[PDB]
């Protein structure tokens, strides 16, 4: 090897030619040493054969060279990049094939109209019609650039070797040609659309493979933009609606998923008449994977069927299968729907939503998977922006506290953890009023594990409305149980100043808790006494180093002669911890 | 020592066992403790009071998610920690490690089964044997249980135990009188405290268990009055309910294990007594 390019070269290890990754990328300079002509007739021709395996080398080798244009020459010589870029197409690793086709389609641009034929499309045949199939797989993904360029003769080329490449006999060149088949037929003249086009995707549509038909579902959107109105129901129409009737229901779930494309792609009157059927068969389709991928879409179908026959189609074709779904077995479907169902609202009316939806909202408000109705909880800013706050609280409230107070703990605790979402979504006006209530109700709760789940609780709250409005709505109510009789309720008032001093701030924390927490270092029960000491050595850290030496370590050092070996310990140990020791 | 204690509680949370040395550790220890404890233990209220585990860890668990976490909240077990569960090691030993950690926080009372030869019957030997290969963590154990308090006075008020009451025992200086550094006896005062249940016939009657006694109503009321009484609080019998009072509410039943055996299909409750000695029922059911 020889400098300058025996840079690149690793000397250091044991391979067959490797070279320095951390220098591959260093690779615009070493073409600036030896100047444009040998980078051309040198440093080049190097690269071009000196393929090991490296492969995060080899990515950016490929990556590197799509902005080597000017290095090389400029315009005039821009495909001398050619011959190593053809190669690094052909490899393996699909990730490295894939920057060899970025680049490749980077610099045809750079290309000019002649030496696009005279040495561009050619690369881009012997790479469709080589052997090996990678070499036609990444082929696949150089139609659309040089196409518009060259001349109607070349075109005509062009064209026959996309076909012969989605007619190819292997299902992954077809694969490949079918999710290409789109980018291409948007660079082509309408005729040849009608002409050439057509027939490909057709073929495509009803191939042996489905996992070549299910990609026809993609091409199809495409292809149906480019064609005027008229021409949809002939050539397009029979075969999408072939698709979503298919026999595999993978190609089924490609129409639900691809459906609101469909639908623009296509057009309202269309979408009206052959659209809204098959959106009904899609909804009822056996497979449960079909079924919500489709019920996912109905808001944004909805949404965008065409403003004149909206909101009839909606009570009349849409909705009664929704209701349905509502119903179904899968908690995938049920899942699904409810995360979009109550985006309906707008698109309804207040007098619609109130009457046909609510019904629904609840439910599902009311359903056993509980990922279910924490959708139907995460969306209810629009079903309020659409119908009052006081009348969505008249029919959401009652499902709350008839949960929040039911049987078995759990479903109790479950309603706990939905109260940052409904405060976060309905307001701190409304929180204040309706729902402040039961969250302090909580706190007093006779099973351990609720009142511990409603005292952190508190600390998502104050996360949501800020310590002003903890200070004055949240703070009296929690001090106020240091009266209590019961020692579970006064510890539990301690546990809430705990999780409280995390987000409440310094002056809050020394002003209105630190006083409470002091006080009951008296209290007549043990456990809230060493509780005590355990609370200062957490709420210690906040509090300024003045308050911590002239109230707290006071407090402690008499803690720790306390009669009961646990407050004793504890109160120790508190002090350690906040070096007052 | 007292971060080590902390570690082998961490370590039972978390339903691994601790080693053969541990054990025999952790028993010695509770065995000086123990010593010092009436057979008429004072326990001052607030405490929560518990019937039967018999090693179903995972309840206890559930338990604990119910009545608040040990040391912050009291407690009080009225024995039968091991058979018939699934987890009699873990369990018990769970137990004892929390009475060395915090003998303030928590009494633990001797059942029926903390006996030698019913836990050769019922569970409790052989799953040793599964755990650590020879008979030693259960003599540790069954060593220790001679040493638990057979009974425990809650505020002079509430007499608790695991059985019930006996011909042989009137007064609660006749119980301070017995000498309980022994296995349990098949037949006298101290097998009757364990072995005994309320019944609905009245005076005394035959045991359909084959030791101790039933007593009616009659015998409560006067083994109350004589005692300064408002309570008569113990295990021992599985009660669908959880809980269930009899006797016009002198008796008591508490049963912790929530569907016994895995089989029985009944709540398990917790008594709690608060600052007042007034008291309130947590009815639950097994943990998922
Ligand atoms: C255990 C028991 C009694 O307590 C049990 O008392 C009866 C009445 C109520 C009880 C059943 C209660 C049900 C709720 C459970 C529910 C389930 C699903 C199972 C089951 O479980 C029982 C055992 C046990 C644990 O689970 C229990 O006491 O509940 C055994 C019967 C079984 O059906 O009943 O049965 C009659 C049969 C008795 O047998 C044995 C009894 O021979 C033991 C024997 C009397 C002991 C054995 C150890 C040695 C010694 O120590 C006492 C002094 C003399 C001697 C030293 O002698
Ligand atoms: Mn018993
Ligand atoms: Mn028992």
């Amino acid at each position: 090897s020889l400098y300058p390019i025996a840079v690149l070269i690793d000397e250091l290890r044991n391979e067959d030619v490797q070279l320095r990754l951390n220098s591959i990328k260093k690779l615009s300079t070493i073409a600036l040493a030896l100047g444009v002509e040998r980078t051309r007739s040198e440093l080049l021709p190097f690269l071009t054969d000196t393929i090991y395996d490296e492969d995060e080398v080899l990515l950016a080798l490929a990556e590197q060279l799509g902005t080597f244009t000017t290095l090389v020459g400029g315009p005039e010589y821009v495909h001398c990049l050619l011959p190593p870029l053809e190669s690094l197409a052909t490899v393996e690793e699909t990730v490295v094939r894939d920057k060899a086709v970025e680049s490749l389609r980077a610099i045809s641009h750079e290309h000019s109209p002649s030496d696009l034929e005279a040495h561009f499309v050619p690369l881009v045949k012997r790479l469709a019609g080589g052997d090996w199939f990678t070499s036609r797989t990444s082929a696949c993904g150089l139609f659309s650039v040089c196409y518009p360029r060259v001349s109607s003769a070349v075109k005509a080329e062009l064209r026959q070797y996309f076909r012969n490449l989605c007619s190819d006999d292997t299902p992954m060149v077809r694969r490949a040609a079918a999710s290409k088949l789109g980018e291409f037929a948007k660079v082509l003249e309408l005729d040849n659309v009608k002409s050439e086009i057509i027939p490909m995707f057709s073929n495509l549509a009803s191939d042996e493979q489905d996992s070549v038909r299910l990609l026809a579902v993609e091409a199809c959107v495409n292809i149906a933009q480019l064609l005027p109105q008229e021409d949809l129901e002939a050539l397009v129409m029979p075969t999408l609606r072939q698709a979503a009737e298919d026999k595999s229901w993978r190609v089924r779930y490609m129409v639900a998923d691809k459906f609101t494309e469909l639908q623009k792609a296509v057009g309202p009157e269309i979408t009206k008449t052959d659209l809204v059927p098959a959106f009904q068969n899609l909804m009822k389709d056996c497979e449960a994977e079909v079924r919500a991928a489709a019920s996912h879409k109905v808001k944004e179908f909805c949404e965008n069927l065409s403003a004149d026959c909206r909101e009839n189609v909606i009570m009349s074709q849409i909705l009664p299968c929704i209701k349905e779904l509502v119903s179904d077995a899968n908690q995938h479907v049920k899942s699904a729907l409810a995360s979009v169902i109550m985006g309906l609202s707008p698109i309804l009316g207040k007098d619609n939503t109130i009457e046909h939806l609510l019904p629904l909202f609840l439910a599902q408000l009311k359903d056993e998977c509980p990922e279910v109705r924490l959708n139907i909880i995460s969306n209810l800013d629009c079903v309020n922006e659409v119908i009052g706050i006081r009348q969505l609280s008249q029919s959401l409230l009652p499902a709350i506290v008839e949960l929040a107070e039911d049987a078995k703990w759990r479903v109790r605790l479950a309603i706990i953890e939905y109260m940052p979402l409904l405060a976060g979504q309905l307001g701190v006006e409304f929180f204040d009023e309706k729902l402040n209530s039961l969250c302090m109700a909580w706190l007093v709760d006779h099973v351990y594990a609720i009142r511990e789940a409603a005292t952190s609780n508190l600390k998502k709250l104050v996360e949501k409305f800020g310590k002003e409005w903890a200070h004055a709505t949240i703070i009296p109510k929690v001090l106020a149980m240091s009266g209590d009789p019961n020692y579970l309720h006064r510890m539990t008032t301690l546990f809430c100043i705990n999780v409280l001093s995390e987000v409440c701030g310094q002056d809050i924390t020394t002003k209105h808790m630190l006083p409470t927490v002091l006080r009951m270092a008296g209290d007549p029960v043990a456990n809230v006494r060493f509780n005590v000491a355990k609370s200062l050595q957490k709420i210690g850290p906040i509090l300024d180093n003045s308050t911590l030496q002239s109230e707290v370590k006071p407090i402690l050092e008499k803690l720790t002669q306390d009669q009961d070996v646990d407050v004793k310990y504890f109160a120790q140990e508190a002090l350690t911890v906040l070096s007052l020791a | 020592f007292t971060k080590e204690l902390d570690q082998w509680i961490e370590q039972l949370n978390e339903c691994k066992q601790l080693s053969e040395s541990q054990v025999k550790s952790l028993c010695e220890k509770a065995k000086e403790i123990l010593t010092k404890e009436s057979n008429v233990q004072e326990v001052r209220c607030p405490v929560t009071v518990c019937g039967d585990v018999h090693g179903q860890f995972h309840d206890l668990m559930e338990l604990f998610r119910i009545g608040g976490k040990s040391p912050d909240t009291n407690y009080l077990f009225m024995g039968d920690y091991v058979d018939r569960g699934y987890y009699s090691v873990e369990t018990v030993t769970l137990l004892v490690a929390l009475k060395v950690r915090y003998r303030e926080r928590i009494t633990i009372l001797r059942g029926n089964h903390e006996s030698r030869q019913i836990t050769q019957v019922y569970g409790f030997y052989d799953e040793c044997l599964r755990k650590y290969g020879n008979a030693n963590v259960w003599k540790y154990f069954t060593d220790l249980f001679d040493y638990l308090p057979l009974t425990a006075l809650v505020d002079g008020q509430i007499f608790c135990l695991h059985g019930g009451l006996s011909p042989s025992i009137d007064t609660l200086d006749h119980i301070r009188a017995l000498d309980r550094l022994q296995e349990v006896p098949h037949e006298g005062p101290m097998c009757d405290l364990l072995w005994s249940d309320p019944d609905d016939r009245g005076g005394w009657g035959i045991s359909p268990r084959g030791a101790g006694y039933t007593f009616g109503q009659d015998i409560s009321e006067t083994f109350n009055h004589a005692n300064g009484l408002t309570l008569v609080s113990r295990a021992h019998q599985l009660v669908m309910e959880g809980y269930n009072w009899c006797h016009d509410r002198n008796v008591v039943t508490i049963f912790s294990a929530p569907n016994y055996c895995y089989r029985c299909g009944n709540q398990a409750a917790i008594m709690e007594l608060d600052d007042t000695l007034k008291y309130s029922f947590l009815q639950f059911d097994p943990a998922p």
